[PDB]
């Protein structure tokens, strides 16, 4: 079966759950699960549940976990599709880090947006010049999709 | 006269094998406390035995005891195999983030572990040996 | 390993951005913001030699729940005369396309796509007379 | 008649004896294989002893100085020293002294370190105490 990483981890995350954070192992893939992660205190997402999916592929650890969210979000650093701008899902990527580090960054996120990543949606614009726009839009964004 | 002394005799001598069977039952006790500690004893070399095993000697890249341990400039150590994967990604240590400029096979890591897991499971053991085929079949 | 349908749609999302061989077939999001990844633009340039030549084909290509486990749902939009496409409705009949009818979990739409061109080729459809430029079923 | 009544008390109290001595006979043999399960659990018990003082002593030992490693340093050749012991070595001769490769380099060993650290940690104060004053007066070395 699983290399003995992910079988620690997969168990650790329904022994040790994250704080804000549900992660569930899929039904048919045991390196495939639906997490839920609350909205962050203080957040304009603060109140919303988002739906994320995480998936570990063949070469984990040696390869980062793959994330997207599954819930629309307005957030700089999370595209149209829900494709996550995180440096260590990508550049800063080692098999040290582990899946609940993720996790708890992506939290980190929603809680300090990253406008100013080059990389970053079209919603980062409002996000630097109409900061509090941006807020309640997201607070908008997040009551029409968030809230079920 | 004469059988009634020979009773009185026969009763000390009845008097005498039960001293001697109590004396027999307070030395089976005995024998079974030092059996029990003997047991409590064999019960607590496992548990330092699986000191060493779960916290230190693992790989943080695949979480199991190291196989051909080697150790880093930075003195961080990692299984041959993992360590020889992550290079073919980055040149750098996974725990510090350190440029990797040595690597190097510690022979005293590796003694270490084998001659402790020899002391424990069938099935931890063989899951080694497993783990060693495995990676020997990738290299 | 398998990988999870919307983690697999994300590989087909970049893969059809970055654009394949000849770039004679090619695929892409129908709606920008569907998070669910499901409907799909197909295109198909008609092949040289045959009654298709010239011509650019839309399809729609839709990845259910169960993709790539199971195919998709495949119609043309563009109309078109082809063995295994309603004639009226641009409806692709999985049973009479090989890539659908045996599909398997290694497919992708750009599998689908190459067959169809390449169906396109047979001897039964290059010389099937064809329905004026530029029409589309409803 | 309290003749045969004697004598038939005498043969109850026969019986008896014979009785006890047969219960004596069946404690005996129950400790006999209590010693035999005793033995045998402390035959199971050295292995394990036997290992701990082949671990202490021959992998966790450095050969120059027959102290646990302090500040493990482990070399091209796989061998492992302390790292007082192997640079005074150095000054002298630039071999492995167990091997007698030439040395092309040296790198520390947190694993080793804090793998020694624990192990040490469950031994007798004194061993505990005479760790830290070598490792303070190489230190006031340094
Ligand atoms: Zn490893
Ligand atoms: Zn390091
Ligand atoms: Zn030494
Ligand atoms: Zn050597």
């Amino acid at each position: 079966g699983l290399p003995r990483r992910i079988i620690k981890e997969t168990q650790r995350l329904l022994a040790e759950p994250v704080p804000g954070i549900k992660a569930e192992p899929d039904e048919s893939n045991a390196r495939y699960f639906h997490v839920v992660i609350a909205g962050p205190q203080d957040s304009p997402f603060e109140g919303g549940t988002f739906k994320l999916e995480l998936f570990l592929p063949e070469e984990y650890p040696m390869a980062a976990p793959k994330v997207r969210f599954m819930t629309k979000i307005y957030h700089p650093n999370v595209d149209k599709l829900g494709r996550i701008c995180l440096d260590i899902l990508k550049d800063k990527w080692s098999p040290a880090l582990q899946i609940r580090t993720v996790l708890l960054s992506i939290q980190a996120l929603l809680s300090a947006p990253n406008p100013d990543d080059p990389l970053a949606n079209d919603v980062a614009e409002q996000w630097k010049t109409n900061e509090a726009q941006a807020i309640e839009t997201a607070r908008a964004w997040t009551r029409l999709y968030a809230m079920n | 006269q004469e059988h009634w002394a020979l009773m009185e005799e026969l009763n000390r001598s009845k008097k005498d094998f039960e001293a001697i069977i109590q004396a027999k039952n307070k030395e089976l006790e005995q024998t079974k406390e030092e059996k029990e500690k003997m047991q409590a004893q064999k019960e607590e070399v496992l548990s330092h035995m699986n000191d060493v095993l779960e916290n230190e000697l693992q790989c943080i890249i695949c979480s199991e005891y190291f196989i051909e341990a080697v150790t880093l400039n930075c003195a961080h150590s990692f299984c041959s195999y993992c360590i020889n994967e992550w290079m073919k990604r980055k040149i750098e240590c996974p725990i510090c983030r350190k440029d990797i400029k040595s690597k190097t096979y510690s022979l005293v890591l590796d003694n270490c572990i084998n001659k402790m897991v020899n002391n424990l499971s069938s099935e931890v053991k063989e899951r080694r040996i497993v783990l060693i085929r495995e990676r020997k079949a990738k290299r | 390993v398998k990988v999870p349908r919307n983690f697999r749609l994300l590989e087909e999302l970049e893969e059809g951005q970055k654009g394949v061989g000849d770039g004679t077939v090619s695929w892409g999001l129908e709606d920008d913001e569907d998070m669910t990844l499901t409907r799909w633009t197909g295109m198909i340039i008609g092949p040289p030699r045959t009654n298709y030549e010239n011509r650019i084909y839309s399809l729609k290509v839709e990845c259910g729940p169960k993709y790539p486990e199971a195919p998709p749902s495949v119609r043309f939009v563009t109309k078109i005369n082809m063995n295994g496409i309603n004639n009226s409705s641009g409806m692709v009949d999985a049973r009479s396309i090989p890539v659908l009818a045996k599909w398997q979990n290694s497919y992708s739409i750009k599998v689908v796509l190459q067959e169809l061109r390449r169906l396109m080729m047979s001897k039964e459809n290059m010389k099937l007379p064809q329905p004026p430029e530029g029409q589309t079923y409803n």
